[PDB]
């Protein structure tokens, strides 16, 4: 027993004796010392007064002192000691109570560990307090107006967000946000938006939006606005800024997301602002990029196939995709521009449909020049070539929104053309040409096509697909009425056709990411017959929660996969598997947690359930050639089930889409040898080889940009169109309808880092490119990249690779160094 | 600390859930080489154990009366016995040739399947399966060296059409020689990274074997397995281990290793055509190589990796200081001038030590003084151990 410890043990009696005297003259010196006695051990975080822990039973002698008389100074310091004794035990409605009723001095005077327990209490009791207890939060609010300023002072900022998120009072944070912690507070709660549910989903973003708006951080304010798909807030964010240099950067970000803004002519620099966001200069910027990467040389599919190292209508049609994919959006090809007639006519039947349309894909984003080349095939007498050239115009204008509209003009005259093939090349052309536009002009011109008597189910599906791309995530009322109308007007036998599966996607596309706005729509799907209703109900519900990660919805999806049927009744099971990927593609934690569940569907599953899980892997990790999925797919390329073999190989290509992975190409080359005598499997192998060398490695199909935080409506539409068509790979992809593989044209974007001057001209500087590192939590300045290297700016960024400027010569307009970035001279630099 | 109690509660549940998941799925053993149950096709395995009989590996020795309708095959079943057997009815008579390994059943020993030629497991491991992370952009000052290297070892395989039309037979051999640290293996690592054909890395010391004639055997099986590919690349790093010149010192000095070199010479240019193999040898002691090995048709191109010139040294400095946190005005041309005759290996170390001094001073940016001290420590202080002066006489 230490004498100093015994000295405090004496205060358990003699100081209480001083507080036991009737006169108040001895009350204050003992209590004031007792109040300071706590601070004596509070100066050390580990040191606590153990004799004080023996004073807990002594509160009975002090019970009347802090309760039975005036609260001036007798109860003031008497209760606070009990509060100090209250973090030692459970502290249910006690630690706060002596704090609430006792002294109302500065909170931090009692210790950082005390308030941390005190802060943990105020949230715990907040949930317990009901509506009738609103009179009980008067001192409760005062603490949080002082707890939050205390937390930011000692770099314990992340605890501050934890306080007012629990009490659902995130609003008051912005008033006390300082310049030294605005990024740290935003970076933390924005990372919580991937898991917290509605209504705290939007609300947490709104508070982060307010902080950025308050601190004039416009580029990162606009990023938050798009994530909330607030059409109104986008205009307010855009026009609030006065720095015109700052504003053109948004149009680059806004154009990359595919959302159009109709600015007023009164806005200064109106022209270039529209030009930048309309991606009209994307072709020149893309072409100038690859000129710096000296890959302008066209590539033959043989250079991709590498058959010289290897120890038909399908072959010619397969190589048409491999041709176009490799030099997509490049404008030059050694195989189609140079006497294309022999190659194009070397294909047969619907092979010429895709072969002709492949010419529009090598002119992707080349709206002006690309239209100059398809016209030669636009006058072809053969039914397929013109219609293939029709869809080629839509591919050419896909992803580019120019002011005056060519694509509608060249294809409007053919949406009611008597031959279905001529029609077929029209709607899919318009769908790609105006994906993510919500333009009523094209929609109203396209809407009666689905209701036509001459329109077959093949034409009926593409109209829903196309109209879905134009009105993706818009919840357009007009398209919902007609898509529902068509769905129930079709027969029981008519819905048996797998092309009928596309009508729900058009309805599902319209509500992409909208959430709970489907209960009215889902009620309408009740009236339609089975098993199409179960498929339609599952699909549209999935597209509703795309990129949301709502586990409750995924809980329903796994239950649909749980009950197996001894095909026809289990067609909907494939969509549920694709649903898990489409829902969990939001955050990394959910996506990787979904990979293991995909393996179990890949183990306990039935054929129709197991045929779609390769597609889920492609959607969940497109353009992300991670080894875990590739090895999972590699084992299952040579599977007994033909569709699983077909789907897995295609998934490998889409997983490595545009990555130009040397390891993946070696696997695909080996798969070509294994599947040489299987034309169907080899067609999938050939299809994958074209995708992995997409755009000569300068393009990506990943729907996410802005540090994998922004969801692109058009890209998911392009992907969903392809993978939902792959649920019947025998009849659609391998059949006569392989033009649906041109849906991913809507998902083609360049993995770009081009830094521009304030006058939009190229500005090559040294940058650091490496794998991104989470910067949540740890204070100070933690590095956000690991295993990084230094390149000049016009470099292709792989999935998950962040970029930081190596030097400080230029201050980026936006922290996110992706796509086109405007650089400004740093005034402190070269002081 | 407020969530500490709840975090451990959910962390333990996850661990309990993880263990419970492993109870149903099954993640165990892994010491008898058992695969995870997701890949277990038990129904098929039972069928394979009955439908697919095991086959014993045998070598055909002679075919008796091949012209007639009763062709009889003499097989050598390793250490078991020799049998005169007939061919199975599910394989063609023309598919079995004398001297080729075959698979025979255990009952009547009839040949059931032809088999690939036997290759030493060590020789099989010599082919590169994961390419290096080095490109030609990481080699500086070797512009002429690389173009000569590429147009023999890369261009013919990439674009063979440009040589057949003109009736051109491109060289099938390149010798890289120079002092240590000059980039001989660095260029070969760039070749393997870029190549699309099979790449086989063979270190000369790997060809030295305990027994007589074993080293020449591995050279035979090496070229046998290289010929099983449409186009192949063999890299002979440090060929001076086995490529030494022949001599007679009375005793049998280096007689065994000379035979390995004689076998390598025979496969490169002998009675038989070599094939589509394009060999590539690197040595820092080319003066020790046999004249027969250093002859065109075996080593057609002799690419010298001399120490870089001022432009080359400045280029290597740029390559190695690319990812560094260097200052503004690092006079890399001046640093290249401070090490007149220095290999690229020294330049890389100068870059490493230059940033190593900055780490020493708790500084995040390497200054020009740090490089000046690094040059003194590497080029000057470590000039006692420099391999350059002794090895330029050899090259
Ligand atoms: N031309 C060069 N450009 C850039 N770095 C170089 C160059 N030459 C050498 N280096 C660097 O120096 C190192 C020396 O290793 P390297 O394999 O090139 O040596 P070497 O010439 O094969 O030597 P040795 O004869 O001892 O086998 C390389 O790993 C590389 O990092
Ligand atoms: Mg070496």
């Amino acid at each position: 027993l230490s004498e100093e410890d015994k000295q405090l043990q004496d205060e358990l009696e003699m100081l209480v004796e001083r507080l036991g005297e009737k006169d108040t003259s001895l009350y204050r010196p003992a209590l004031e010392e007792l109040r300071r006695q706590i601070r004596s051990s509070t100066t050390s975080m580990t040191s606590v007064p153990k004799p004080l822990k023996f004073l807990r039973p002594h509160y009975g002698k002090l019970k009347e002192i802090y309760e039975n008389m005036a609260p001036g100074e007798n109860k003031r310091f008497a209760a606070d000691i009990i509060s100090v004794l209250a973090m030692t035990m459970s502290g249910e409605r006690e630690c706060l109570k002596y704090r609430l009723v006792g002294s109302q001095e500065e909170l931090a005077s009692w210790g950082h560990e005390y308030v941390r327990h005190l802060a943990g209490e105020v949230a715990k009791e907040w949930q317990e307090l009901d509506d009738a207890e609103k009179v009980q939060r008067e001192p409760l609010l005062t603490l949080v107006k002082e707890i939050v300023p205390y937390n930011m002072a000692h770099n314990a900022e992340h605890e501050a967000c934890d306080l007012l998120m629990e009490i659902e009072q995130v609003d008051m944070l912005e008033k006390d946000i300082d310049e030294n912690a605005y990024a740290k507070v935003c970076l933390y709660l924005t990372s919580c938006v991937n898991y917290v549910p509605e209504p705290e989903n939007s609300a947490l973003l709104r508070c982060a939006l307010g902080v950025f708006r308050k601190f004039s951080r416009f580029p990162e304010a606009l990023r938050l606005a798009l994530m909330l798909n607030d059409m109104e807030l986008v205009e307010d964010i855009f026009t609030s800024c006065k720095d015109v240099v700052v504003q053109k950067q948004m149009a680059f970000m806004l154009g990359r997301h595919g959302v159009f803004l109709e600015l007023s002519e009164d806005v200064e620099e109106y022209e270039d602002l529209t030009e930048i966001m309309s991606n009209v200069q994307l072709n020149s910027n893309f072409l100038a990029l690859a000129r710096e990467l000296d890959i302008m040389e066209p590539k033959v599919p043989d250079d991709i196939y590498k058959t010289h190292l290897e120890n038909s209508a399908r072959m010619n049609l397969a190589s048409s995709f491999v041709n176009g994919f490799v030099n997509a959006a490049f404008g030059q090809d050694k195989l189609l521009t140079d006497d294309g007639n022999k190659w194009l006519y070397k294909n047969k039947d619907h092979g010429m449909l895709s072969a002709a349309a492949s010419l529009g894909m090598i002119l992707l984003w080349d709206v002006d020049g690309g239209l100059t080349q398809i016209d030669k095939y636009l006058y072809s007498s053969e039914d397929y070539i013109k219609s293939g050239a029709l869809l080629a115009c839509g591919i050419v204008n896909s992803g580019v929104r120019n002011e005056c509209d060519p694509a509608l003009a060249l294809l409007s005259d053919y949406v009611l053309h008597n031959s279905n093939t001529m029609r077929l090349g029209s709607i899919f052309g318009l769908g790609l040409a105006y994906a993510g536009s919500n333009r009523e002009d094209v929609l109203t011109l396209l809407l009666p096509v689905m209701g036509d008597s001459k329109s077959s189910m093949e034409v009926a599906g593409v109209t829903a697909l196309a109209c879905g791309m134009i009105a993706v995530g818009s919840c357009n009322g007009d398209v919902t009425s007609t898509i529902l109308q068509t769905i129930m007007e079709k027969s029981e036998t008519e819905l048996k056709d797998t092309y009928a599966r596309w009508l729900p996607l058009g309805l599902g596309l319209n509500h992409l990411g909208k959430g709970e706005a489907i209960e009215a729509i889902l009620a309408a799907l009740e009236v339609v017959s089975e098993p199409f209703r179960s498929f339609a109900n599952t699909l549209v519900d999935v597209c509703a929660y795309a990129g949301s990660g709502n586990v409750l919805k995924v809980q329903q999806l796994l239950h649909i996969c749980s009950e197996h049927f001894d095909a026809d009744m289990g067609a909907h099971q494939g969509v549920a598997v694709l649903g898990i990927a489409l829902i969990a593609m939001g955050e990394e934690i959910g996506a990787e947690m979904a990979l293991r569940t995909f393996g179990h569907l890949l183990r306990y599953g039935e054929p129709t359930l197991r045929r779609a899980v390769p597609l889920a892997l492609a959607l969940i990790s497109v353009s992300n050639p991670r080894l875990n999925i590739l090895d999972t797919l590699s084992k299952f390329s040579h599977d007994a089930d033909p569709e699983v073999s077909y789907n897995s190989i295609f998934a490998m290509g889409m997983v490595g889409s545009g990555t130009n992975n040397a390891r993946l190409a070696a696997m695909l080359r080996q798969l070509a040898q294994y599947h040489a005598k299987d034309p169907n499997n080899l067609f999938m192998v050939r299809l994958a080889q074209g995708l992995t060398h997409l755009g000569k490695g300068t393009l990506t199909l990943c729907p996410y940009h802005s540090d994998r935080q922004l969801m692109s409506q058009v890209a998911v539409a392009g992907l969903l169109t392809v993978l939902v068509s792959f649920l019947d790979v025998r009849n659609i992809i391998l059949g006569k309808s392989h033009y649906v593989l041109y849906g991913l044209v809507a998902a083609m974007q360049p993995r770009m880092l081009v830094t521009f001057d304030e006058e939009l001209r190229p500005l090559p500087v040294s940058v650091r490119v490496g794998q991104a590192v989470d910067v949540v939590g740890q204070a100070g300045k933690p590095k956000t990249i690991t295993g990084f290297q230094t390149h000049t700016t016009p470099v292709l960024l792989a999935h998950g690779e962040r970029a930081e400027l190596a030097t400080e010569e230029f201050l980026p307009v936006t922290p996110i160094l992706e796509g086109f970035v405007i650089l400004r001279k740093n005034p402190n630099y070269d002081l | 600390s407020t969530y500490s109690r709840q975090i451990k509660q959910v962390e333990d549940d996850i661990q309990q859930l993880l263990k419970k998941i492993n109870e149903l799925t099954g993640i165990k053993e892994s010491d008898t080489g058992l695969a995870p149950p997701a890949l277990w096709d038990l129904a098929a395995d039972k069928q394979t154990l009955q439908s697919e009989q095991p086959l014993q590996v045998a070598r055909c020795t002679k075919i008796i009366n091949a012209d007639s309708e009763d062709p009889k095959y003499i097989i050598n079943v390793k250490q078991f016995a020799k049998f005169v057997v007939d061919l199975s009815d599910q394989v063609a008579p023309t598919d079995i040739e004398e001297g080729m390994r075959v698979g025979v059943d255990r009952n009547k020993y009839q040949i059931h399947i032809p088999l690939p030629p036997k290759i030493d497991p060590t020789v099989t491991m010599m082919q590169v399966e994961e390419k290096p992370d080095v490109t030609y952009s990481d080699v500086g000052g070797c512009k002429e060296q690389i173009e000569k290297l590429r147009e023999v070892v890369e261009t013919p395989l990439l674009h063979p059409e440009r040589f057949v039309n003109l009736g051109i037979e491109p060289p099938k051999g390149v010798l890289l020689f120079g002092p240590p640290g000059t980039g001989k293996t660095l260029c070969a690592r760039a070749v393997a990274n870029r190549t699309d054909a099979c790449f086989i890395r063979v270190i000369g010391s790997e060809l030295v074997q305990k027994y007589v004639g074993e080293g020449a055997r591995m050279v035979r099986e090496l070229f046998e397995m290289a010929r099983t590919k449409k186009a192949c690349l063999i890299f002979f790093d440090e060929i001076d281990a086995i490529g030494g010149a022949r001599f007679d010192d009375g005793a049998g000095g280096d007689n065994e290793v000379q035979r390995t070199m004689l076998e390598l010479i025979n496969q490169l240019d002998g009675f038989d055509p070599r094939g589509n193999i394009k060999v590539l040898m690197a040595t820092n002691r080319p003066d020790t190589l046999d004249p027969a090995l250093m002859r065109p048709g075996r080593l057609d191109r002799k690419i010298e990796f001399s120490l870089p010139d001022l432009e080359g040294r400045t280029h290597i400095f740029k390559i190695h200081a690319r990812s560094m946190s260097v200052e503004r005005d690092i006079r890399f041309e001046l640093l290249a001038r401070l090490c007149p005759n220095s290999t690229g290996a020294e330049i890389r170390s100068v870059c490493t030590e230059a940033g190593m001094f900055a780490i020493r001073a708790r500084r995040k940016i390497a200054t020009e003084k740090d490089f000046l001290e690094a040059v003194n420590k590497v080029i000057k202080s470590y000039a006692k151990f420099s391999a350059t002066p002794r090895y330029m006489t050899y090259n």
